[PDB]
């Protein structure tokens, strides 16, 4: 499969702020296929983009991505207070680790 | 590399008939077109006829219109001046020359840009 | 458009787990079913897929062997069976339908299910 | 429209082709509904056939169309008295029925687009 | 100086998507009253067609999204629709069924296989019925009840009515051409490399595409085309797993098939005009259906696959091949219908291999005769017995494959055998053609004026 | 008539603007049968719209029509060899395509009409 | 392309026929696909008919054509002013619908065919 790292383990920011989350793939050719998923503690994920950049259906523009070959990044452009989860990147069957935005 | 040679220059009698030609050698001879100009020995330059790249549209000089025929092989890389009823103001050195028209699909020729040897016609 | 899954059960190790997804909204058929893994505090984990107009089902290598998935078509109805359960198999199981995208890429799980915990406790 | 339909068909050449609108005013108009619509597409593409090929010739809008074309005795060598004032458009067809394609393919291709071309290059001039 | 000049005619085209128009053989239509696929629906062929090379010409293909394979599916359902609408619909048989074991001469491993089942059936009077009997297949009957009153039920019953196909009609596939109309063109790419996607630098245009002959299968692809020099893997994307990978043999391999059974073929009258064909009794010895591969021939195509796969997962990955994980009889094992009977055969020997970087098999073959078509749920059909032994000769020419996802490790990579949908069945012989519409107007500067 | 289709689709445009002909000979030909009524209707209203283009810009029955159309160098700036005897149609098509229907309303309206009354006014004279 | 369409339909008869092009453009496009498959016919074959007429007049590819066919005042006797300034199609068509067919027959057969032959003969000098 394709391994994949999500750094950074955990990213304390607060409020208002635009964050930049990160995955890498290693064990890959290269290509537009990721996929960036929102999973709120006690619920299940849910789809923020679909593709390298483009945006799941109903998701605000402050999500947003980019990103080809091997390095992709999540930008949340404003930290509202419902934007505090954990993020997960998607190459295929496989799953990144996870980064907690947790408030400071 | 461009070169043009005329034969078939004689010495003629009032209203006889003559074949000019000239042949080419250095360049694509089916895609230019060619001229027939005349130098009378003590006169200056004076153009005969047009013939275009194909050989289907030929246009002469008002004097010689009925009488002189040009025509092309372009297999054979030959161009031909049949020149019937010749008559006394019909003595010059003809030059085969190259250009005075070109197709749609190419810029405007209105000039000879390659001449030949000379070929004197007396009659 | 909604998956609705069976409720949380607790099992033995050595017994077998069947958790379901029913599927409402959609044509059951025309998208394929893929079964994922969350175990508690650690990330996803796929499991495997299956095709509902075959019943054709990719698994995974460590679960190779001990997950078996089916499906009925008639009541739009997928399954997958856990047997051989152990400790580490303690997880929330979700059901995901992938979209039609346009690069026909059946990875992008917009439609998740809502989850269906089992726990394996002696 | 109907009116005097192939009534020159056992008349001469020439005084047959004095009726050429009779007969070209007559060439255009359940399951039995598409049999009926098959056969009236089939009559629209004839048609249009026969048009392409008359505007592949520059006969366009013309029921009589002369061409740079020379005739070949090997064709046929009567003389003009024999087909136009004494044959039928018929026996005609009969006669050259073999030697069809050679002219519509000296009209095709040859004719038409080497005089295309010079219209074309004496309107650069 | 320049002006526009118009041309018609012009040599420009773009994709696009048409409904194409068949063209068979005549003489097949001669010799064949009725095939499923029509060749009346379609137009007889022209002898000599015409491939144009297009020299200097490099178009784009894309193997994964092309019309002609979705039309190819819809054409090929539609007639096996209109086929079937005629024949009888065997709804009068949906009646319990009183099913005894079938003993007389039995091998062990078709034990249970065959059902002696008594039932109670209308007749061409509607005042009067009758009693009548007939073998079935342990696939084509369910349970009624748990209990053990041994009365039975056929699948369909419960869902939908299941027709018989008509008798006459034959199930052989005969090659059609798919044909372009007026103003539009089948691009063919010659390239012998082609994986399907991509520019293509050598291209020629036809008039129609060559025979391609509606055999319907999984697992493997039978009757097919051939690469012309080396094996050829071809998927929408490799990486990914849940899309299946075809393969095309260089060279094929011959499989031959048998159920050696004498059966027989017994009417039964359910109405005034409509019969009900029946197993009838087996002449002789029963023994199983089964299927036999060239074992050295099966080995060194696997390893022409193996190393083509190599090609595309790392020059030292371990190549394993396995067996079906699950689904569906037709998945599960390598269907395929030749000469009427649907046979279901188990190749867990064909996938039994594992590949390091550095005498026949026999395939035990299952019979049914409800068949459900096409992946579809409610439209069932019953296949009358074939009177006689069958024996079948097919050339293997390609495989449809599934990577298995998940791996922990990174060195080993699993292909086992899938299918069930056509589309990429008939898109292993659609793969080298895209339809084009020409584009005849074109305007360009010249030095031209119009007087 | 097949012979020779598209076979100049790799040529230089001036040597795929002498085959012409072979392109235009290759645009005219149960539930089936509807199917393929609609493809057959299509490609006749197909072929109808084309020429109904060619007629309102003076151009019937005419393979290479000139016109009273300036070229602009917005358009396409390259110079005549380019285009004639280093360039493809279908590379030409792919440059001018947002061209297009400018050059087709300059044809279709301006010149025509404008040309068609001058021709009505000076048949006056 | 339907912009326009019929928009000087109130204008005066001039007015009317600078737009002429917009209304030629305007004229080509289970059980409902065959009765819409008739319909698309039908309006392809009164097309092809209208079209045949202009051609059988010498007025093919021309949406105004001139004629040698001299008007009569018993078909209209209203001055140049009052038909093109002072009039609309619809009130002339209203005017000279019972005399339509005369005026066609006088274009169809005899100015068409006479010029034609005359061409021929006049070709042979
Ligand atoms: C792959 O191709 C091979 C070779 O083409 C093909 O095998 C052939 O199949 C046909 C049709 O099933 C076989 O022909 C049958 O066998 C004999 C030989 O003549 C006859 O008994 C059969 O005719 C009976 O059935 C007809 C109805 O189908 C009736 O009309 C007729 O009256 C008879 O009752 C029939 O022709 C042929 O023998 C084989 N050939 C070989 C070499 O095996 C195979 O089926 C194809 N495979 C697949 C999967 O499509
Ligand atoms: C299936 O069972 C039936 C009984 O319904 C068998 O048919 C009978 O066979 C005997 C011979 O043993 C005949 O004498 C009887 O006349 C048959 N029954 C009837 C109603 O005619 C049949 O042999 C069995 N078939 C198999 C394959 O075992
Ligand atoms: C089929 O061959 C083509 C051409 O070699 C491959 O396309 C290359 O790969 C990717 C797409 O997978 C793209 O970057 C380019 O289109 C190609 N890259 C080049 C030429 O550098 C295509 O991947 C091949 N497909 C398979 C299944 O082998
Ligand atoms: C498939 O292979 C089997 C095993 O080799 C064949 O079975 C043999 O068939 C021959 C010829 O009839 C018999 O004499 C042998 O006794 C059989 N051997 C066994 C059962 O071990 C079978 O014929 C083959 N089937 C085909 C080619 O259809
Ligand atoms: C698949 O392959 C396995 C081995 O990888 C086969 O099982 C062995 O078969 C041989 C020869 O018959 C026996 O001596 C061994 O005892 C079997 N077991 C093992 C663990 O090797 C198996 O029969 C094959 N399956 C098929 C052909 O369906
Ligand atoms: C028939 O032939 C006769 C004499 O051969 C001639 O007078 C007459 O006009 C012809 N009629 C027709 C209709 O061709
Ligand atoms: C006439 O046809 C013959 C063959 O029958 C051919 O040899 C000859 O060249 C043709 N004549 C002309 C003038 O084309
Ligand atoms: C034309 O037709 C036949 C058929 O090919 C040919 O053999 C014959 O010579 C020709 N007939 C006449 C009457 O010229
Ligand atoms: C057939 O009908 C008889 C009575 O006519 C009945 O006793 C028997 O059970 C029926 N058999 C079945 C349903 O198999
Ligand atoms: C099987 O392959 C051989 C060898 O290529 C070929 O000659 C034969 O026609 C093929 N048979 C079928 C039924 O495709
Ligand atoms: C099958 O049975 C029929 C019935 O007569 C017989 O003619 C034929 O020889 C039998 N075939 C075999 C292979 O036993
Ligand atoms: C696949 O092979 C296994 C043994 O490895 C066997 O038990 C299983 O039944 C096979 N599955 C199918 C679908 O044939
Ligand atoms: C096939 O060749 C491979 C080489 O790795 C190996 O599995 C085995 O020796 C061969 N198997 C058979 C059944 O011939
Ligand atoms: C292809 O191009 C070559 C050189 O580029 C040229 O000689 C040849 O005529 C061209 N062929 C076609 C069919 O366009
Ligand atoms: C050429 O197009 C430009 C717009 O790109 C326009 O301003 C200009 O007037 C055009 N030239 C002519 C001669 O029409
Ligand atoms: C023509 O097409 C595209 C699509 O509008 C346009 O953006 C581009 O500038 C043009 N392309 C070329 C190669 O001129
Ligand atoms: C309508 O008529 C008025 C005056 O009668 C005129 O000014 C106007 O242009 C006309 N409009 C149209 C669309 O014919
Ligand atoms: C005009 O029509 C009348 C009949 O109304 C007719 O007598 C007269 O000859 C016609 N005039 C001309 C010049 O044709
Ligand atoms: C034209 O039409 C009618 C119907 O034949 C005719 O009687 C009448 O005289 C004409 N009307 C006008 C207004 O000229």
């Amino acid at each position: 499969v394709s391994v994949l790292t999500q750094s950074p383990g955990t990213l304390s920011l607060s409020p208002g702020e635009r964050a930049t989350l990160s995955c890498r793939a290693s064990q890959t050719v290269g290509s537009s296929y990721l996929a960036w998923y929102q999973q709120k503690p006690g619920q299940a994920p849910r789809l923020l983009i679909y593709g390298a950049s483009s945006r799941a259906t109903g998701i605000p523009d402050r999500f947003s991505g980019s990103g080809s070959g091997t390095d992709f990044t999540l930008t949340i452009s404003r930290l509202e207070p419902e934007d505090f989860a954990v993020y997960y990147c998607q190459q295929y069957e496989a799953f990144g680790q996870g980064t907690k935005v947790e408030i400071k | 590399e461009v070169q043009l040679v005329e034969t078939g220059g004689g010495l003629v009698q009032p209203g006889g008939s003559l074949k000019l030609s000239c042949r080419a050698s250095g360049y694509t001879f089916s895609s230019f077109a060619m001229s027939w100009v005349r130098q009378a020995p003590g006169k200056g330059l004076e153009w005969v006829s047009l013939i275009n790249d194909r050989g289907g549209l030929t246009f002469y000089v008002d004097s010689v219109k009925g009488r002189f025929t040009i025509s092309r092989d372009n297999s054979k890389n030959t161009l031909s001046l049949q020149m019937h009823s010749l008559r006394d103001g019909d003595t010059a050195v003809y030059y085969c020359a190259t250009g005075g028209m070109s197709s749609a699909l190419q810029s405007s020729k209105y000039y000879f840009d390659f001449w030949g040897q000379g070929a004197l016609v007396t009659v | 458009v909604q998956l609705v899954q069976s409720g949380a059960e607790v099992k033995q190790p050595g017994a077998s787990v069947k958790v379901s997804c029913k599927a409402s909204g959609y044509t059951f058929s025309d998208h394929f079913m893929h079964w994922v893994r969350q175990a508690p505090g650690q990330g996803l984990e796929w499991m495997g897929w299956i095709n509902p107009k075959s019943g054709g089902p990719n698994y995974a290598q460590k679960f190779q062997g001990r997950v078996t998935m089916t499906r009925d078509r008639s009541i739009s109805t997928a399954y997958m069976e856990l047997r051989g359960l152990r400790s580490d198999d303690t997880a929330i199981y979700y059901c995901a339908r992938p979209m039609h995208d346009y690069d026909d890429h059946d990875w992008y799980f917009d439609l998740w299910g809502r989850g269906t915990l089992v726990t394996v406790s002696s | 429209v109907f009116l005097g339909f192939l009534g020159a068909a056992g008349s001469t050449m020439g005084a047959a082709s004095m009726t050429l609108t009779v007969q070209a005013r007559n060439l255009l108009s359940t399951v039995w509904g598409i049999k009926q619509l098959q056969a009236r597409v089939l009559a629209v593409e004839r048609y249009l056939r026969d048009q392409q090929l008359l505007g592949i010739w520059g006969c366009s809008g013309k029921l009589i169309c002369c061409t740079n074309v020379p005739w070949n005795s090997s064709w046929s060598n009567r003389n003009l008295s024999e087909i136009w004032d004494n044959m039928t458009w018929l026996q005609w067809d009969k006669e050259i029925s073999n030697y069809t394609q050679i002219i519509y393919g000296l009209l095709e291709e040859s004719q038409n687009q080497q005089e295309k071309n010079e219209q074309d290059l004496l309107a650069l001039d | 100086n320049l002006w526009v000049t118009v041309y018609y005619g012009v040599p420009v085209w773009k994709d696009a998507e048409t409904t194409l128009f068949c063209a068979s053989d005549a003489k097949a239509y001669e010799t064949k009253k009725h095939n499923v696929w029509a060749t009346h629906a379609c137009v007889p062929t022209d002898p000599n067609p015409q491939e144009i090379h297009l020299e200097n010409v490099t178009e784009e293909f894309n193997m994964w999204k092309n019309n002609m394979v979705e039309q190819m599916h819809t054409d090929i359902i539609s007639l096996w629709d209109q086929s079937l609408k005629p024949c009888v619909k065997l709804t009068p048989l949906c009646v319990t069924l009183q099913c005894t074991n079938v003993t007389n001469n039995i091998t062990d491993d078709m034990r249970g296989e065959l059902k002696n089942c008594s039932f109670n059936m209308t007749t061409e009077l509607r005042d009067k019925r009758q009693k009548v009997h007939a073998l079935f297949y342990k696939l084509d009957i369910v349970p009624i009840n748990e209990n053990q009153n041994t009365s039975y039920r056929l699948i369909n019953c419960n869902t939908a009515a299941i027709t018989q196909a008509c008798p006459k009609v034959s199930f052989e596939p005969i090659p059609i051409h798919y044909c372009a109309p007026a103003g539009f063109a089948i691009l063919k790419c010659k390239d012998k490399k082609f994986n399907g996607t991509g520019p293509c630098p050598s291209v020629s245009t036809v008039q129609c595409t060559h025979g391609i002959k509606p055999v319907v299968s999984t697992q493997l692809l039978l009757n097919g085309s051939l690469a012309e020099e080396e094996v050829m893997i071809r998927s929408k994307d490799i990486r990914n797993n849940a899309k299946n990978i075809l393969v095309q043999f260089n060279t094929p391999v011959q499989i031959n098939c048998t159920r050696p059974n004498n059966n027989t073929r017994k009417s039964i009258r359910i109405g005034p005009g409509q019969w009900f064909y029946a197993t009838g009794d087996i002449i002789g010895d029963i023994r199983q259906a089964h299927c036999n591969v060239s074992k050295a021939t099966w080995n060194e195509t696997l390893g022409k696959v193996v190393k083509q796969l190599r090609k595309h997962f790392g020059n030292n990955t371990i190549i394993r091949f396995a067996n079906s994980s699950g689904g569906d009889l037709e998945v599960t094992t390598h269907s395929f219908n030749c000469g009427g009977e649907f046979f279901y055969c188990d190749t867990s020997g064909l996938f039994n291999s594992t590949w390091i970087s550095n005498d026949s098999i026999t395939l035990p073959c299952r019979i049914k005769q409800i068949i459900n078509m096409w992946q579809r749920i409610g439209q069932a059909m019953y296949a009358p017995p074939i009177q006689g032994v069958i024996r079948c000769v097919s050339n293997i020419t390609g495989l449809i494959l599934t990577r298995d996802g998940g791996s922990t490790d990174s060195t080993t990579e699993t292909f086992r055998p899938s299918g069930g949908d056509m589309r990429d069945n008939w898109r292993s012989e659609l793969y080298k053609y895209k339809v084009v519409k020409i584009e005849p107007l074109g305007v360009a500067p010249t030095r031209c004026k119009r007087r």
